[PDB]
């Protein structure tokens, strides 16, 4: 099958600054990017699917835009309890071969 | 040509079967794409004419099995047997026509051919 | 002219020929993602 | 939009087979598409199988094909799971997630590839 990767694996960015993460694949990613966030010990939650469509019951802070091989997410306010994993998904093949990313972990710079 | 004896005319027929035997004896730019598509349009006519002539030869082979060959009209020495759809000469003369004549002899055609073939093989040696 | 032919729109075999030809046309032209054929006994 | 009445864990000892139940009730069941996902401890998620509820078709990954089947029935309206030759590292938390895919009974469909609704999961306890 085909498998994509997310780089960097983790970002050591303190809260209060803009964060933009993109998962890049060898093939087209302009319209089949799925974004997930899973809290440790719970089932994952979709944030943005189709790279532009917003999952039902999710605060308007999250969003997904961009074009071609450059996709960005804009955050107006950051929430500490929102710190969790970030999963990328691409399902642009039939018969269906879905391969997840590996997840990116972000943590507040505790002293 | 000789294929016109099969089907190349607007022959109305319809007239009496008996009286129909009278008619029996009386019977560009050099474009590459256009050329390559006309090739099949022409082979589809060569097939027709060639099939006409081999079918003619097949009928003559069968007629040679039946004795008379090259003969438009034959008089074989087999009297008509009434066992196949007993009728009378008046009806056969009046109410019949060539296209309308096969509809009653369709079932007896094979046995008629069979007897006609078998009424000859004994003549060769005795 | 002066010819009468016993046509039959219902026992025509050209219809069956067309049906088989169109079946073979769609089987190649339209690709179904997930086909299902019973083929009972 | 969809409520789940899935069974418990009933995970047998290693070296046997497992029958993970996935049950949804309270509403329709046939409209949704179902995706099974594995999650090993500390690793990323891994898609494992998909079944189309109204077509009863299944699609597995190339390497686990011939090693797992996903069976379902509509009279009781549930989806099971079969694992053979179970191996210790295969111990992972499972999810039988579902997605609404339009009025399947009337024939309409969406066949979305995303996953929105997820099950409770599966609980494991490792000891000597
Ligand atoms: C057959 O019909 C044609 C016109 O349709 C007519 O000229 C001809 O005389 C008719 N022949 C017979 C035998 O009825």
């Amino acid at each position: 099958d085909i498998v994509m990767t997310q780089s960097p694996a983790t970002l050591s960015v303190s809260p209060g600054e803009r964060a933009t993460l993109s998962c890049r694949a060898s093939e087209s990613v302009s319209s089949d990017l799925a974004w997930y966030q899973q809290k440790p010990g719970q089932a994952p939650r979709l944030l943005i699917y189709g790279a532009s469509t917003r999952a039902t019951g999710v605060p308007a802070r999250f969003s997904g835009s961009g074009s071609g091989a450059e996709f960005t997410l804009t955050i107006s306010s950051l929430q500490s309890e929102d710190f969790a994993v970030y999963y990328c998904q691409q399902y642009n093949n039939w018969p269906p071969r879905y391969t997840f990313g590996q997840g990116t972990r972000l943590e507040i710079k505790r002293t | 040509g000789i294929g016109a004896v099969f089907l190349g005319f607007l022959g109305a027929a319809g007239s009496t079967m008996g009286a129909a035997s009278m008619t029996l004896t009386v019977q560009a730019p050099e474009a590459q794409q256009h050329l390559l598509k006309l090739t099949v349009w022409g082979i589809k006519q060569l097939q027709a004419r060639v099939l006409a002539v081999e079918r003619y030869l097949r009928d003559q082979q069968l007629l040679g099995i039946w004795g008379c060959s090259g003969k438009l009209i034959c008089c074989t020495n087999v009297p008509w047997n009434s066992s196949w759809s007993n009728r009378n000469l008046s009806e056969i003369w009046d109410n019949m026509t060539w296209l309308q004549w096969d509809k009653e002899i369709s079932n007896y055609t094979q046995i008629i051919y069979g007897l006609l073939e078998e009424s000859q093989n004994q003549q060769e040696k005795n | 002219e002066n010819v009468t032919e016993e046509f039959n729109m219902w026992k025509n075999n050209m219809v069956e020929q067309m049906h088989t030809d169109i079946i073979s046309l769609w089987d190649q032209s339209l690709k179904p993602c997930v086909k299902l054929t019973p083929l009972c006994v | 939009e969809v409520q789940l009445v899935e069974s418990g864990a009933e995970v047998k000892k290693p070296g046997s087979s497992v029958k993970v139940s996935c049950k949804a009730s309270g509403d329709t069941f046939i409209r949704y598409s179902f995706t099974w996902v594995r999650q090993a401890p500390g690793q990323g998620l891994e898609w494992m199988g998909r079944i189309i509820t109204i077509l009863d078709v299944a699609h597995y990954a190339p390497h686990l094909q011939g090693r797992v089947t996903i069976t379902a029935d509509k009279s009781t309206s549930t989806v099971y799971l079969e694992l053979r030759n179970l191996r210790s590292d295969d111990t992972a938390v499972y999810f039988c997630a579902g997605v609404y895919e339009g009025e399947a009974d009337e024939g309409e469909y969406d066949n979305n590839g995303f996953l929105k609704h997820w099950g409770q999961g599966t609980l494991v306890t490792v000891s000597s």
